[PDB]
């Protein structure tokens, strides 16, 4: 302890010194009578002795920490925290209290300077570059940005995304809900507020989405990128004047929705925010089955396909109500570029349909074949 | 944890002495859990398991489904790792998560450290069965030749309203070969080739409606007289549509010089099952 102190009293880079420091104690037998040495030997500061005794005060965590002696460690963070006020708080030594707090250790019980730090105009200043060697002090940056100073998004983006992410969807979903918290005649009278409100939200669900893509939150962000194109949906709604709406619409309501705007491009919508499944055969029985808008399926097919089997099964939905003799060639709508031989070579048995049958098994390249598809 | 690992190691200490190899092989054990605990503690996430709760396996297996609830693909993977917990699920898992947003790239560079594609270079299967999903799960969602681009933002509600009156025109012009040529094609190709064959290169096109380069690969993969049999002859008892299909099947070789038996043996199927009529054609 003598020769530390008086090494320390002759000094009176800071990674480099470590070593310097710590080879001597290694002279000891058992560091913890070392360390009740130096603890003592602490008193002996002289008048004014503030830099070395700032290495000295760091020497004893690094020496008690290796063998957790409970009560050591306590009379050193009271000895820590004497050091702050008695003498750092009357020093104002701004970059010694901030290698010392970088050297606390025990950092994750910094509070009598947490939020000086922030006050002593730290908080951008914590963004100090080549002060991370293990990368511990920013991930302690974000620490004290979720706990000690929630709020101020600059100096978090200077310094957890996710949370970013997680509060901006809860605005938006806030924002979403106080509309729905209203009846839809009483608040239909406000459409501007309605349009405003929409574009509010949709930008906290972009937000949200941008912060889950910062927390590399892929489906988060993904899941907010819907909220927001439902939302923006709702404002098109508000704005453009769709009173026929699918935002915010429960199971029931989503075939509702579907229903505002029946056309495949125009009732995609209602089921990606809601996460619903249209009855592809019976909602399908609707789209060109009966009115022949093989063009709603045009739709559907640049937005999606639709498989064979289906194409076999949507008979089913087609008898399934009263089939006008519109809607056989309603069904048919989209008949003529396809190709399926058993399937339809099946179906056409299934109710005689011979134009169909004309078409396809008449070619004798083709209908030398169509015995394979249907009878064979 | 640090206290707790050095009273295991006093633990392991007394255990010494004792002479008995199966105590050995339990404290063994409990060091390995309390590794784990620390592991886990690297973690801090918001529930732990009790020991005892870690003293049981399946809990390891619940770890490894509850973290995938967690969305903590990298942390909980790797954790998993040290566990003896293999995670490659979890990686096609991260993989259709990032399809579901778009980090394909990186979704990429991360899945190919976990790639299991089949070596069978005649896989007419799912080989990598995560393949035979991941290319459904994006194949699903083509971006075709859209007049929009995937940087289009500010585009109001009326923009909006007027991509939803104009949607079918993004993929309905996209052609028959285009359905090949898109860079999202491309991706889906390039993924294929990762982890993927032919045998499901033809379908995948297929479905998309896209031939001619299909016919190119397949002559370059050379796609065998059996499987221009069976998926052409069978896909041909489903389809019919043949007329392109013997002129493509020329256009190999006209002179019947570099196309001798792919449709020979789709005949194959047909006439040894009597299927002749139109064979009289072909």
């Amino acid at each position: 302890a003598e020769e530390v102190t008086r090494e320390l009293l002759t000094s009176s880079n800071p990674t480099e010194e470590s070593q310097t420091f710590l080879q001597l104690t290694t002279l000891c037998q058992d560091r913890t009578l070392v360390g009740m040495k130096l603890l003592d030997k602490i008193s002996s500061v002289p008048h004014g002795e503030l830099s070395c005794t700032t290495e000295l005060l760091i020497l004893a965590h690094h020496c008690f920490t290796l063998t957790c002696h409970m009560e050591g460690i306590i009379r050193v963070l009271q000895a820590a925290h004497m050091l702050t006020d008695n003498h750092l708080a009357p020093s104002e030594e701004y970059g010694l209290v901030v290698r010392l707090l970088t050297g606390i250790g025990r950092y994750n019980e910094m509070t009598y300077i947490f939020d000086l730090l922030h006050k002593k105009h730290y908080f951008e200043v914590l963004m100090r570059k080549k002060l991370d060697p293990s990368g511990t002090l920013k991930t302690a940056l974000l620490d004290y940005i979720k706990r000690c100073r929630p709020g101020d998004s600059e100096k978090h983006n200077m310094i957890m995304c996710r949370e970013i992410g997680e509060n901006h969807e809860a605005a938006a979903r806030i924002q979403l809900k106080l509309i729905e918290s209203q009846p839809w005649e009483d608040s239909l009278k406000d459409g501007h507020q309605l349009k405003q409100l929409l574009l509010k939200a949709l930008t906290l669900m972009l937000d949200a989405a941008e912060s889950y893509a910062k927390d590399s939150c892929v489906r988060q962000a993904q899941h907010c990128q819907r909220l927001t194109k439902l939302i923006t949906l709702q404002i098109h709604f508000l704005n453009t004047g769709q009173n026929t709406m699918l935002i915010n619409l429960g199971r029931h309501k989503l075939m509702d929705c579907i229903l505002a705007l029946p056309r495949f491009y125009q009732a995609s919508i209602v089921a990606e925010a809601y996460d619903f499944v249209p009855d592809w055969a019976e909602i399908l029985y609707q789209q060109v089955i009966l009115k022949g808008d093989f063009n709603y399926l045009e739709e559907f097919k640049q937005q999606r396909l639709l498989k064979s089997s289906i194409f076999e099964e949507i008979s089913k939905k087609y008898k399934q109500h009263q089939p006008t003799d519109m809607v056989m060639e309603n069904l048919k709508k989209l008949l003529t570029y396809c190709e399926d031989v058993y399937l339809y070579y099946k179906l056409a048995y299934e109710h005689k349909f011979y134009e169909i049958v004309n078409v396809l098994l008449k070619d004798p390249q083709t209908g030398c074949c169509l015995k394979d598809m249907l009878a064979g | 944890t640090d206290i707790m690992k050095q009273l295991l190691f006093s633990a392991k200490m007394m255990f010494v002495k004792a002479g008995q190899s199966q105590d050995l092989a339990l404290c063994d054990s409990y060091i390995s859990k309390v590794d784990v605990l620390n592991i886990l503690v690297a973690a801090a996430y918001r529930h732990v398991p009790s020991l005892d709760q870690i003293l049981q396996p399946a809990a390891v297996t619940r770890l490894r489904n509850q973290l995938l609830e967690a969305e903590y693909y990298q942390l909980g993977v790797e954790v998993s790792t040290k566990t003896g917990l293999d995670t490659t699920g979890a990686w096609h898992a991260w993989g259709m998560a990032c399809l579901k947003a778009g980090n394909l790239t990186a979704a990429r560079e991360k899945f190919s450290r976990c790639l299991k594609p089949p070596f069978d270079l005649n896989q007419l299967n799912h080989g990598s069965r995560l393949v035979q999903d991941v290319v459904e799960y994006l194949e699903s969602t083509v971006r075709p030749f859209v007049s929009l681009q995937d940087d289009d933002y500010f585009a109001t509600l009326r923009e909006l309203e007027a991509t939803l009156r104009t949607q079918s025109l993004s993929l309905a012009v996209i052609p028959e070969g285009k359905i090949m040529n898109n860079t999202y094609y491309q991706e889906c190709l390039f993924y294929l080739h990762n982890y993927s064959t032919n045998l499901a290169i033809i379908s995948f096109y297929v479905r998309h409606s896209c031939l001619r380069e299909a016919l190119l690969h397949l002559l370059n993969k050379e796609s065998p007289p059996e499987v221009f049999i069976e998926g052409i002859f069978q896909p041909s008892y489903k389809s019919g549509k043949l007329h392109t299909l013997e002129n493509l099947l020329e256009s190999i070789d006209p002179t019947l010089e570099s196309w001798g038996k792919y449709l020979i043996a789709a005949c194959q199927h047909l006439q040894k099952k009597n299927y002749y009529h139109i064979l009289y054609e072909l």
